[PDB]
């Protein structure tokens, strides 16, 4: 049943329909079986495309909304549709977060899995941060910061600095610091320390972890260059 | 102190890829001037830099180098006031006469060598454009060089020119290798061979500009037709047209070189010949 | 580095290998390299076919006495531009040809008719020609400054989306030109004008019979115009007629490069003959490291392909337009900090 | 207001969300008023994207179904997914057809509108024809052929050879001939005649619509080269 469901998730991924994949993996992990590496990777990518389609839609609608704030009534419809997209964006994230708190995070019997799921939770509260405004923004960014710090401590304690998941966690932590927490200096410092602690020990990567690790390093390169100031 | 409104054109002295030169009259002093109009569009600060580096030309005075009155920017063009030359450039006399007799060829070559040596030693200013159209002769017989690269920024600005038909560049400059006054010596030699024979002697007795560059880069240098010139002139053009700058001789060898001292020793009344062939 | 993932392109997309219509294929997430499933075999990663259906959609001359020539504006490779007031502000170019050959004149008449048939928003109008003041042509006057003057002498500051839409408008104009079987020889920034401040107007297109000198009743078939924007294959002139769509693509690529760097190519070489020799032999190319840091990879890739040394590898202008519009649509998404992308989700 | 749904659908278009665009366009055409040039294109594009996503999904699922070649339940679940996306596809096609023959084709005074709607009808019946095999295949094939012929007559009579609608109808009808009816000879004949007629009036390509026209011409060329080999 679980193997059938993961095969269905792969098929839905190859078929470009991600909502079916998201539902299939969600009800894969609702059962309560130990989530292996490929399963949790499929879950993360499924929810990532599902959330990212609507996230890009939200970016587009906000950008087209802020072309000229002093305009006609049409902007009201634009903001109403943006609020509708958020209403169709916050609840999906909420589903992922509840799935993490109820099932994923609790039965995590591997420190790599634990830091991966905590990075997931921080990521999804970070996604909630942009759509949230006012005190709700502060409340959601508190959860994202706590999840990120908890992931950071275990990543230091258990994993290597060159581990691709650890590098991704550091990258996402820096993105969280200067996109919401508006701490460009601290975010750049975090990116630089992750970078130099990673390149201080090179040519020791696993053959499978060759493309991904260097890909995250190049992403860190661009982000540092983008906000060197 | 030079302005656009102070000058009016009498006729057209010449034309080329760089620009067009007109004869104008200076009201304060009452002498006819050759005003070169080169069209170029660069930054105002670059305009000031070009004017400043052209102001170096005030002290570049020699009997074998054309003088300099003043340079100014009127409208999108760098107008350079030069000492008007009556006998034009050697290109006009090549158009008029079938070929330059070897004596006046020696005279112009020694004039070029002396002037460019003067420039190298007293100003270290690179000519870079030794061409038959860039060397001028007078009715009285004076031969002076013109249009040399005092302003490197002017060179950079003029780099965006249009494609020409013929070239007088040494093979080392086209390849981008190190270039010295040796390249100017090559260019002078190629110009001399241009003068001696009656045509552009890249295909020695309808050819693309890039094809000409390929000819002068990947083929042996041309040689003048034997039997109608002296052996000294032949060895002069052979030594001047050497692909490798190392084996080619520098200015010190040119000054002592045999064809040079033989040309200097002889006295030729070429002013009258020139006045007959251009009048 | 290619993050190839299956993607069904719902917009106007063209394969980057076969340069044909692409509707299902694989797209790289970080740059945007796209290709067909069947093209995978012939794909040089460098970071069963079904018939294609319908994609988604959405006075003979001028008399000289009628014109009045105002103060001279400037000079160029083959003409001198003057201000005119013939039915409004116009531009009159006095061609350098003094005594046109009768065959040359007939060919020029054919070409001026061909250019008169065209009418597009992104190009300057071609009104007609005159014969009294030697050989002259009349084009639409653009009160706006040239793109070359904007970039270098005036140094007008432009944000990156403005640069992108300028490139888009130029590509639209040249796509229209190539649609009418017109090879815009002599294409450079001095011929691009920022009308009304931002709108791109392309001028001085065609006119092969006038730009090239005539050695009697036959065309010389010699290069003419600025060296920096000239294509390698037309600089070489190993063929009688190397002017094609790909030479225009290379010229547009040089324009793109100087747009995305703010400076002319081969800035370290300051002599025209050396530039001719190196570009002809392939020794010199517009170095991309000068491109702006904030430049999207897609623009860097596009300007890289547009200036390809081999003629056949240069993409046609419909492809260039499609890539530019795709980048314009992707601009709002990627205009912020980047995070962890999808990992190794590649097929086969 | 009916315009409100119009630029709501347009905003969903630039937001990449085509399911809301499809529903908005459906509601707009439900009002029983004649569509403008922009709204008709918007509706056609919206449903084109909606059916195209499912068509690509169906092609992929059928390709794995033919690729596994084993003895298990994997092919059974692949067939289940295929039939699910197939019934979803049929629902979309029947919805757009019911819109077509009840609000669009019956109310089409402009002949070019009639050609567009008949071309859409033939396209959608072809879509059902390539997914439905059996006794019901012949009926939908006949409906698509009849709609294509009805569009063909009007395009030949009162439509220019270089019009994008006429060239697109010719391309779609030739694809119908080659794929559905498996006859390459008459498909090549029709496509050749269309291309030659387009080449004859080549100079008639205005600035308002030239890119699409030459795009169709190039696609016709590619289709000819594919068929003749
Ligand atoms: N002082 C002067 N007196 C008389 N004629 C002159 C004077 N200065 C320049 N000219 C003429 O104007 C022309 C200007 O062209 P130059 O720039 O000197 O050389 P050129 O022929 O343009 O070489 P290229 O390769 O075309 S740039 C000369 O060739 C002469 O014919
Ligand atoms: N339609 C126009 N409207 C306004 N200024 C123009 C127009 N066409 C040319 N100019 C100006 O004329 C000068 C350029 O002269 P041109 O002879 O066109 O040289 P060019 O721009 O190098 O193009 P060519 O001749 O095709 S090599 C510049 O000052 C331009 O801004
Ligand atoms: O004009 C030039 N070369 O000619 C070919 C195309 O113009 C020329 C080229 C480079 C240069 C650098 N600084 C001045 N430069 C020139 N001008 C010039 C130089 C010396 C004198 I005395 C008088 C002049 F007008
Ligand atoms: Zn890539
Ligand atoms: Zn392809």
């Amino acid at each position: 049943d679980k193997e059938e469901l993961v095969q269905r998730a792969k098929l839905a991924e190859q078929a470009e329909r991600y909502d079916d994949m998201a539902a299939a993996m969600k009800e894969v992990t609702e059962t309560g079986v130990e989530l292996s590496n490929e399963e949790r990777n499929l879950l993360s990518v499924a929810y990532k495309n599902v959330v990212g389609a609507r996230r890009s839609s939200w970016r587009v609608i906000s950008s087209i909304e802020q072309k000229t704030e002093g305009s006609e009534r049409k902007q009201q419809m634009a903001k109403e549709y943006r609020v509708k997209v958020e209403k169709e964006l916050r609840e999906i994230c909420y589903d992922v977060l509840g799935l993490l708190d109820k099932h994923l995070i609790p039965k995590a019997s591997n420190p790599e899995s634990k830091v991966f799921y905590l990075k997931m939770k921080g990521d999804y509260y970070r996604y909630l941060a942009e759509v949230a405004t006012g005190e709700t923004r502060n409340s959601v960014v508190e959860d994202s910061q706590k999840a990120y710090q908890d992931a950071f401590e275990i990543s230091k304690a258990k994993m290597q600095p060159t581990h691709p998941i650890r590098l991704g966690l550091a990258l996402n932590f820096s993105v969280f610091y200067y996109e919401i927490l508006n701490s460009p200096d601290k975010a750049c410092q975090l990116a630089k320390q992750a970078f130099d602690d990673a390149i201080a020990e090179l040519d020791t990567l696993n053959e499978d972890s060759y493309k991904d690790s260097t890909l995250i390093m190049q992403l860190l390169r661009d982000n540092l260059t983008l906000w060197t100031s | 102190e030079l302005k656009d409104d102070d000058f009016e054109k009498i006729s057209e002295l010449g034309a080329g890829n760089g620009g067009v030169v007109f004869k104008v009259s200076h009201k304060p002093s009452g002498l006819v001037m050759a005003r070169k109009l080169i069209h170029l569009e660069i930054k105002p600060a670059i305009r000031n830099q070009i004017i400043r580096e052209l102001q170096v030309l005030h002290e570049c005075n020699s009997p074998y180098i054309v003088g300099f009155y003043g340079a100014f920017y009127s409208d999108g063009e760098i107008s350079i006031c030069m000492e008007h030359m009556d006998g034009g450039s050697l290109d006009q006399v090549l158009k008029k006469a079938g070929r330059i007799p070897e004596q006046i060829l020696g005279k112009v070559s020694i004039a070029v060598i002396k002037g460019l040596t003067y420039l190298r030693e007293k100003h270290k200013i690179m000519h870079r454009d030794v061409k038959p159209s860039n060397i001028l002769v007078n009715s009285r017989g004076e031969i002076k060089l013109c249009d040399f690269g005092v302003s490197g920024q002017l060179i950079d600005a003029m780099a965006n020119a249009f494609v020409g038909t013929r070239s007088y560049m040494s093979p080392e400059r086209l390849q981008g290798t190190h270039y010295s006054v040796q390249s100017d010596i090559w260019s002078m030699g190629l110009s001399l061979v241009e003068m001696a024979v009656g045509r552009y002697p890249i295909p020695p007795p309808p050819m693309a500009i890039f094809e000409l560059l390929d000819y002068i880069v990947n083929e042996p240098p041309p040689k003048l037709p034997s039997g109608v010139f002296s052996l000294e002139f032949q060895d002069f053009v052979n030594k001047c047209l050497i692909k490798n700058p190392a084996e080619r001789a520098d200015l010190k060898q040119l000054m002592v070189h045999a064809f040079i001292k033989r040309s200097d020793a002889e006295e030729v009344d070429f002013a009258g010949w020139l006045c007959s062939t251009i009048g | 580095t290619h993050n190839f993932a299956r993607k069904t392109f719902l917009k106007l997309a063209f394969c980057d290998i076969c340069r044909k219509f692409l509707l299902n294929g694989f797209r790289c997430q970080t740059c945007g390299y796209k290709f067909h499933e069947h093209c995978s075999t012939k794909v040089p990663t460098m970071c069963r076919q079904r018939s294609t259906s319908t994609p988604n959609v959405h006075y003979w001359e001028i008399e000289a006495s009628e014109v009045m020539l105002s103060t001279r504006i400037g000079s160029g490779s083959f003409g001198t531009v003057y201000k005119g007031k013939w039915h409004g502000d116009v531009a009159v170019k006095i061609l350098k040809v003094v005594d046109p050959t009768p065959e040359q004149f007939q060919a020029f008449r054919n070409e001026v008719a061909v250019l008169r048939k065209t009418r597009h928003v992104n190009i300057l109008l071609f009104m007609g020609y005159m014969t009294k003041d030697n050989l002259a042509i009349v084009t639409q006057w653009c009160e706006g400054s040239s793109l070359y003057k904007h970039l270098h002498v005036q140094e007008t500051k432009f944000q990156m989306f403005q640069l992108i839409d300028i490139a888009r408008q130029t590509a639209q104009g040249m796509d229209y030109l190539h649609a009418k079987n017109i090879i815009h020889r002599d294409m450079k920034s001095n011929n691009i004008f920022l009308h009304e401040g931002l709108t791109v107007k392309i001028g001085d297109f065609g006119l092969a019979t006038v730009k090239s000198r005539w050695s009697g009743s036959q065309q010389v078939e010699q290069p003419t115009g600025s060296v920096l924007w000239m294509a390698p294959e037309v600089i070489r002139m190993q063929d009688n007629n190397p002017f094609s769509f790909q030479s225009d693509v290379y010229s547009y690529g040089i324009v793109l490069y100087e747009l995305m760097t703010g400076e002319l190519p081969y800035s370290h070489i300051n002599n025209r003959d050396q530039i001719i020799f190196m570009v002809g032999r392939g020794y010199a190319s517009p170095d991309l490291s000068k491109l702006y840091k904030n430049c999207p990879k897609a623009m860097k890739r596009l300007v890289a392909e547009c200036v390809k040394k081999v003629k056949e590898e240069r993409p046609l202008f419909p492809q260039i337009l499609s890539s530019i519009e795709l980048l314009q649509h992707s601009l709002p998404k990627i205009n912020r900090s980047a995070s962890e992308p999808s990992l190794h989700r590649a097929a086969h």
